[PDB]
């Protein structure tokens, strides 16, 4: 508990919270659009080699870890890949939104706590340093 | 107003006592003329600090954080003379400085022992143009108890704040995902909230020489009714700007007229 370190941590968490709140809102927008375009897609897809579908971006909870854990046919093959794809981004954007909501809220809470820890420490150092001076002075 | 001053150049002992002197004066308009005097101590922290300087000079061992051993008594012997006696009452508006932004610092902590309410002036609110720039959710009061202000008063107040709180929530959404997944319901809380925020602003007679506008001293009754109705939904048709800088709701109505 050093006013230096405490400050170092607050510094990096205030940014995290900022970048994390941002990522949440972006996601919730992507999600909103995705949820809608998904309405038709389902009806369409429901109407219609291990292939795993997800994305390139992390920070969406367990989206990836979970999956990891002649003319007529050709056509119905594209329909099924499309469907899975349209379901996937909806799950992904709603999970990144959720994960970033939490992260951001944890950050803020951490912020509130470190700050209060900072003031307790700040007050004790002064008090501590002052009693030390008085003790020395009184002994004379 | 009578002004009593303890300037910063004065020695510890002087900045130490001037709040008592001011107190003396006020006690007269109460114990001699039984009025309801107003006491303004600006700022309550420099009172305490003056106390420590004096203490240190008298060679007494400081206590936690360097303040005086007698921090609590130095404060109590002064704060306690501020009350409602049978003859009248002194009410004190104390400007508070919080050291190190530490609300548990001995100076501030001691001080809240006596406070019955806080008036938080906010730069953010001001930026909304809203004035007085008081924060409706951060400012507080001990007497906001139905057992003290009465259920009506208490409910309106708790109505105004929640709505103001809810809107606060939505604020994030609106800007990002845009103002419309908003429900027949979510769109009303906003509307009203925004009407409320404005209805909470007001023209001061002190600023007439300047705002070229007439000051308003709204009465408590008028206050609770005002907000009661907005909550109620009585002026949902009225427009926002009808409520900006006015007194009683009646003026919100008339402004609307002039605003076609």
């Amino acid at each position: 508990a050093t006013l230096k370190d405490i400050t170092r941590r607050l510094k990096s968490i205030k940014n995290i919270q900022k970048i994390t709140k941002s990522m949440k809102m972006v996601a919730a927008a992507k999600y909103a659009r995705a949820e809608r375009e998904l309405k038709p897609a389902r009806v369409y897809g429901v109407g219609s080699l291990i292939i795993g579908v997800s994305s390139d971006r992390g920070l969406c909870g367990a989206i990836h870890s979970s999956v990891a854990k002649r003319n007529y046919q050709e056509y119905s093959l594209a329909n099924i890949i499309y469907y899975s794809l349209k379901e996937s981004t909806t799950s992904e954007q709603s999970a990144r939104m959720t994960a970033m909501d939490n992260a951001s809220k944890n950050a803020s809470e951490m912020i509130d706590k470190l700050t209060l820890t900072f003031n307790r420490t700040r007050q004790a150092v002064i008090t501590k340093e002052l009693i030390e001076i008085i003790s020395g002075a009184a002994a004379l | 107003v009578a002004l009593v001053y303890g300037q910063m150049n004065e020695p510890p002992g002087a900045r130490a006592r001037v709040a008592l002197t001011g107190l003396t004066v006020a006690e007269y308009f109460r114990d001699q003329e039984g009025q309801d005097v107003l006491l303004f101590i600006d700022n309550i922290f420099r009172f305490t600090q003056a106390g420590s300087e004096v203490s240190a000079l008298l060679g007494r061992i400081p206590s936690a954080v360097g303040y005086q051993p007698t921090l609590a008594t130095d404060m109590g012997t002064m704060q306690e003379r501020i009350t409602t006696t049978k003859k009248g009452s002194i009410t004190s508006v104390q400007a508070i400085y919080v050291p190190a932004d530490d609300l548990t610092d001995p100076a501030p902590a001691t001080t809240f022992a006596h406070l019955d309410a806080t008036t938080v002036l906010s730069r953010a609110i001001a930026e909304l143009g809203i004035y007085p720039a008081v924060d409706p959710l951060d400012s507080t009061s001990r007497i906001m108890d139905p057992n003290i202000v009465g259920s009506e008063h208490y409910d309106v107040a708790r109505g105004v704040q929640k709505i103001l709180q809810d809107y606060k929530s939505l604020q994030d959404i609106i800007a990002i995902l845009g103002m419309d997944e908003l429900s027949e319901e979510d769109k009303l809380t906003v509307s009203r909230a925004r009407k409320i925020q404005r209805f909470l602003s007001q023209p001061f007679q002190v600023a007439e020489v300047f705002t070229g506008h007439l000051g308003k001293l709204v009465p408590l009754k008028e206050t609770i009714k005002g907000f009661q109705q907005i909550l109620a939904g009585e002026y949902d048709h009225l427009p926002e700007q009808a409520f900006y800088m006015v007194g009683p709701i009646e003026e919100a109505v008339a402004k609307a007229d002039k605003l076609a």
